């Protein structure tokens, strides 16, 4: 009448905060660049989407 | 620091292989290896107690 | 404490007073449904960001 | 924060049914057992039922086993003890206890948390009034003695009579005995105060009985 009570159970390791991988849902797009203009034999940068 | 240790004690548990090809109870006996760290660092622990008198 | 009749290899006996806890390694049973005297003791060298 | 709140309990008659209950707080009432325990006066503790978690075991003391029925609601964190057919013996103050797991068939524990015990008392009787009567010093007798005069409060039903002297002034030298139960069902007890006695033909001295249940106070003046 000798018995054992085994149990086991899987929790997140504490190293999920650094090592990880992010699975997303990917959408649209939002294109944006930086062009040089040689205006008036000047280079100007111009920033915009 | 050290104090959390002021009322454990070091145990002795089961060895699958205590040096000779025999399985026994030793006082060295390892509990788990971590690997987790990218760099091959390994961290393992043990029923010792280190730097505790 | 001498028992006087019985042959010392008819009985067991085992220390059970103790004063200091230890960890609850899966290679230890377990002396009630619940651990009792519970305490806790903090993991050192956590894992950090650097650079190889 | 943890704690358990029992409820219910008061005055029943004989061969009667009553309910009790008890309400959980501060801990997860599904990780463990519980059990009812009862009190009564002048005795030590006594187990009465016990029930396991999930119900998947039950049990009660013989002397109540035909009687007593226990559940639990886990839903409502709630205890329920059923009391059928109540008997004079069965009067005692009922706890609810915590046990420190969820089977009753480790001997490992103890139990841990109390409640707060209520009153059920069993009888065939009327919550009569008391009825007070001057107890007067042997000043012939006793005066170089120093005085002792006191006051009897007999004949009433209910447990929890209050007695004081000079409406709480007199608190020095002051001794109340607990109430004795008597055949007829109804309790009795005493209140002696010691002075002084010279002082007994200076000073009136009023046995204050405070009986709640009955709505009544009665104010008995003391004298040799
Ligand atoms: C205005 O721009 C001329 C082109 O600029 C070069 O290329 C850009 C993308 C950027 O990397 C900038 O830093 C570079 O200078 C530049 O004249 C230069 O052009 C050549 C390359 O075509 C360059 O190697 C050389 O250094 C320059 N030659 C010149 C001075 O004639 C300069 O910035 C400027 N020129 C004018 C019109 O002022």
């Amino acid at each position: 009448e000798n018995t054992q009570l085994s149990e086991a159970h899987v929790e997140k390791s504490e190293s999920c905060k650094t090592e990880f991988a992010s699975a997303y849902r990917a959408h649209t797009a939002s294109a944006s660049a930086k062009l040089r203009v040689l205006y008036q034999g000047n280079n100007i940068t111009v920033t915009a989407y | 620091n050290f104090n959390v240790y002021k009322a454990t004690r070091p145990y002795l548990a089961h060895c699958p292989d205590c040096g000779e090809g025999h399985s026994c109870h030793s006082p060295v006996a390892l509990e788990r290896i971590r690997n987790e760290a990218t760099d091959g660092t390994l961290k393992i622990q043990v029923s010792l107690q280190i730097g505790i008198k | 404490k001498v028992i006087n009749n019985c042959k010392v290899d008819q009985c067991h006996a085992a220390v059970t007073n103790h004063k200091k806890w230890q960890y609850n390694s899966p290679l230890v049973p377990r002396n009630a449904e619940l651990g009792d005297r519970k305490g806790k003791i903090h993991i050192p060298f956590p894992l950090a960001n650097v650079t190889c | 924060e943890v704690q358990l709140v029992e409820s219910g309990g008061g005055l029943v008659q004989p061969g009667r049914s009553l309910r009790l209950s008890c309400a959980a707080s501060g801990f997860t009432f599904d990780d463990y057992a519980m059990h009812w325990v009862r009190q009564a006066p002048g005795k030590g503790l006594e187990w009465v039922s016990g029930i396991s978690w999930n119900s998947g075991s039950i049990g009660y003391a013989d002397s109540v086993k035909g009687r007593f029925t226990i559940s639990r609601d886990n839903a409502k964190n709630s205890l329920y003890l059923q009391m059928n057919s109540l008997r004079a013996e069965d009067t005692a103050l009922y706890y609810c206890a915590k046990d420190m797991g969820y089977s009753g068939n480790d001997d490992y524990y103890g139990m841990d948390v109390w409640g707060q015990g209520t009153t059920v008392t069993v009888s065939s009787a009327s919550t009569k009034g008391p009825s007070v009567f001057p107890l007067a010093p042997s000043s012939k007798s006793t005066s170089g003695g120093t005085a002792a005069l006191g006051c009897l409060v007999k004949d009433y039903f209910p447990e929890p009579v209050t007695v004081s002297w000079n409406s709480g002034a007199l608190t020095s030298g002051v001794h109340t005995f607990p109430a004795v139960l008597q055949s007829s069902g109804l309790y009795s007890l005493s209140s002696v105060v010691t002075v002084p006695s010279s002082s007994l033909g200076t000073q009136t001295y009023i046995c204050n009985v405070n009986h709640k249940p009955s709505n009544t106070k009665v104010d008995k003046r003391v004298e040799p």
